[PDB]
């Protein structure tokens, strides 16, 4: 209906505009501190690509 | 009975009451498009038979 769709676009477009830290700490803190973190582990890291 | 008993098609009454709660409807209005279905068609496990 009217009014429905109005605050369907406007959730979808304001929870695009959330102000949330996470995606910026995981490429830019996150992985120096894995680098921190890998050489004093019990069980060494074990990646295949 | 003799098909009741070996048929593997079962009833699920509650598959229309699932459904129809997301009906868009307003809450004004007199008619109810999404609830008159339910009591023009309402499921009573007997109706296999």
């Amino acid at each position: 209906t009217q009014s429905l769709v109005s605050s369907m676009r406007g959730t979808l477009g304001k929870l695009k505009l959330i102000k949330s830290m996470t995606p910026m700490y995981l490429q830019q803190l996150a992985p120096v501190e894995l680098a921190v973190i890998a050489p004093m582990l019990p069980f060494p890291p074990f990646q295949v690509p | 009975v003799l098909l009741q008993r070996i048929s593997p098609l079962q009833i699920d009454p509650t598959i229309i009451s699932n459904t129809m709660s997301t009906v868009s409807e307003s809450t004004t209005q007199t008619l109810s498009p999404a609830s008159s279905i339910l009591g023009k068609l309402r499921p009573s496990n007997s109706d296999f038979s």
